[PDB]
């Protein structure tokens, strides 16, 4: 009825840069004006073409691969009390390295709901 | 609210599958430590509310 | 046994990239090998280290999720599509857009660069693929003549120019000049959603539920059939030895010969700790320029970076 | 032996998943904030 899904779209070839130009028309937007009229090229020590054309990728890779790899290796009273030491050996159990793809049970979330209700 | 009560239901269901978390000695000690502080001030305890209480 | 094929090495995952809040649609690598983009679908573009395999930057700006990314290769430029309806381009030493491609009527699938005009080519869902002066932002043709939703998309500097496949399972070979089709080839039963060019030797391939299927450029001639690998694939990319890979919806990955189309390697991957059974998928993935990295965009909101088996045969056939 | 409810692991470890060869990078936030930029200009 009135409240309906689409089960086939709008197919494009029909209006204003389609056949004619919607046959040349003299219509246009603000966003249409001229702006960013130069193409900008890569240079000699960006990543021209012809720089990178005589270059060994595999011998590079290897060779940053091993430094990250190197990087990431060198990097790493009252004595009447009724409870006594509850926290004994825990050292904060790491659950903020996990990373769960979960949106209600990862780490994110439950810090979320834990700040926000109150 | 929905989010939160996803998370509620979620909750709930694991204290009744989980057990208690309460660990039934430490129960008894605190139901033992608030017997002994009840004991220890001479607290009278709360009667039912009278069928001719005056106030 | 009519060929022999040539003896490829095994390809194993050594890493697994993790950070993307939405299904990773896209990926591809910078002419240097110094970085790689992902467009995903929480509406970032995410450039990450190649080497080290960490996030160096994330780019915002996308108001749907992010179908196609590409890399400039002689303007220092980044595309992006999105389901947005938008195109953007990228200014990189500036990390801001500078210009959008205003005229799709519904969500923009891919996108291709031609390699020596300065010309942007772009799918939608409405059916269309149009052409676009980077530098004037206007649409010089609109590819029409599909009669669904359009699905991948290359481009050439040789005859065809143009090569699309489409939801409507069938191929058109386009004139980028004329604007009009030159070939259709109709052969799968289900939607093409891969295309792929080989970078010698004057082939493609195309893939779908159904087989993938070799093909010669200049009218679309029949070469081959390359069947096993059966489940929606999304992705085909080919290494300058051969070496085709297969993708799909399931999360299965095979590893294929080129000139003989033997499989010599499925690899199946798990999915993320988090992750769903059902939620294994790849919608990407690309060679690193030095033809030895294998990226994959899976539906576990991950990257999965392969390198090649240096513990040697163990295999044919 | 009781787990409390903040705890709940579900969800096996990256590591036990993909196993020792496999290097599992979780990669939020991000070093070179967005004005430190992709391709250097020629200055």
């Amino acid at each position: 009825t009135a409240a309906r899904p689409t089960f086939e779209p709008a197919r494009g070839g029909r209006g204003k840069g389609e056949g004619d130009l919607s046959q040349l028309s003299k219509q246009y937007s603000s966003r249409d004006l001229p702006s960013h009229t130069k193409i900008k090229y890569r240079q000699t020590t960006q990543d021209a073409p012809e720089e990178v054309r005589n270059r060994d990728f595999r011998r590079e890779l290897e060779e940053r691969e091993r430094a990250a790899a190197r990087e990431k290796n060198r990097d790493r009273w009252d004595d009447d009390v009724v409870f006594k030491n509850c926290a004994k050996g825990v050292d904060d159990q790491k659950k903020d390295k996990r990373f769960v793809n979960d949106t209600l049970r990862s780490e994110f979330h439950k810090k979320f709901m834990e700040k926000y209700i109150k | 609210t929905r989010l939160y009560l996803k998370a509620e239901q979620e909750r709930q269901h694991n204290y009744l599958k989980d057990g208690p978390y309460i660990t039934a000695e430490e129960a008894v000690a605190v139901y033992t430590t608030t017997v002994h502080w009840l004991e220890s001030r001479r607290f009278s305890p709360i009667p039912f509310p009278p069928l001719s209480y005056k106030h | 046994t009519m060929p022999k094929p040539q003896w490829h090495p095994p390809w194993k995952l050594y890493r697994v990239i993790s950070g993307h809040l939405g299904w990773v649609r896209c990926i591809a690598v910078e002419p240097g090998n110094q970085w790689f983009v992902t467009g995903s679908a929480d509406r970032t573009i995410k450039i990450w280290d190649l080497a080290s395999g960490k996030l160096k930057l994330s780019l915002t700006g996308h108001i749907s999720t992010v179908r196609g990314v590409i890399v400039s290769t002689r303007s220092p430029y980044l595309f992006s599509c999105g389901e947005d309806k938008q195109v953007k381009c990228w200014d990189l030493e500036y990390n801001k857009v500078i210009r959008h491609y205003h005229g799709h009527l519904s969500a923009v699938y891919g996108l291709d660069l031609h390699p020596t005009i300065d010309v942007l080519v772009t799918c939608s869902r409405d059916s269309t693929a149009r052409i676009w002066d980077v530098r004037t932002k206007a649409s010089v043709h609109t590819l029409s003549g599909h009669t669904n939703a359009v699905a991948t998309v290359r481009c050439q500097a040789a005859e065809p120019q143009i090569i699309t496949g489409s939801h409507d399972t069938t191929i058109r070979l386009w004139d980028l000049v004329a604007g009009k089709t030159r070939v259709t080839l109709t052969n799968h039963k289900k939607s093409v959603r891969a295309v792929v060019l080989h970078p010698r030797h004057y082939t493609f391939a195309s893939g779908s539920p159904d087989n993938i299927k070799q093909w010669k450029f200049p009218d679309g001639s029949f070469i081959q059939n390359l069947s096993g690998h059966n489940a929606i694939i999304n992705t085909l990319t080919v290494n300058s030895d051969g070496v085709l890979v297969s993708g799909a919806d399931n999360g299965t990955m095979h590893l294929w010969d080129w000139r003989t189309g033997y499989n010599f390697q499925r690899v199946h991957a798990a999915v993320q700790p988090g992750s769903l059974d059902s939620e294994s998928g790849i919608f990407a993935c690309a060679f690193d320029q030095s033809e030895s990295r294998l990226l994959t965009a899976e539906a576990d909101k991950t990257i999965k970076v392969y390198r090649e088996d240096d513990t040697a045969t163990e295999e044919t056939h | 032996e009781v787990v409390l409810h903040e705890d709940k692991k579900y969800y096996p470890t990256a590591e036990e998943v993909y196993g020792p060869e496999v290097e599992t990078i979780v990669q939020e936030e991000d070093t070179q904030p967005l004005t430190e930029p992709i391709i250097k200009p020629v200055k």
